[PDB]
């Protein structure tokens, strides 16, 4: 996460830890990216939910 | 690339809405910001984008 | 690599909780450090990852 501009910079900080400690632990993100190409290249588009 | 910001953009602003402040000061140690809940529709003050 | 990770976490959480305190200090010669037992759902401030 970069900021845009010059007082975004500590809301840029604080989600981009935020952001990667939820694919870190609430979700398998090798399993993810696996499904993720796979299901784009086989069936030529891919669908994601988001919830 | 752009499917992964996609997914990023609408995740930051679930975290904005279904997260305490306490949750966050505990996942980064650091001093919690705020944004205005009729902001959220627009970007302004964030890009998101694969490391 | 993901899959030491998984096994990692789960090892350190049960040494959190069935390792006494001699026992920690008795293999690291320094001062024990605690984590409260709440916490251990997430994995906050450890990463784990092979060498």
């Amino acid at each position: 996460v970069t900021p845009v501009t010059w007082e975004d910079v500590q809301g840029a900080r604080q989600n981009e830890l935020v952001l990667n400690y939820q694919f870190r632990t609430k979700l398998n993100r090798v399993s993810f990216i696996d499904n993720y190409v796979r299901s784009v290249v086989d069936d030529g588009t891919g669908i994601v939910r988001v919830g | 690339a752009k499917g992964m910001s996609e997914i990023g953009n609408k995740i930051i602003a679930m975290n904005a809405v279904f997260l305490a402040e306490h949750e966050v000061v505990r996942i980064t140690n650091e001093e919690f910001v705020t944004i205005k809940r009729e902001d959220l529709k627009g970007n302004f003050d964030l890009e998101v984008d694969i490391s």
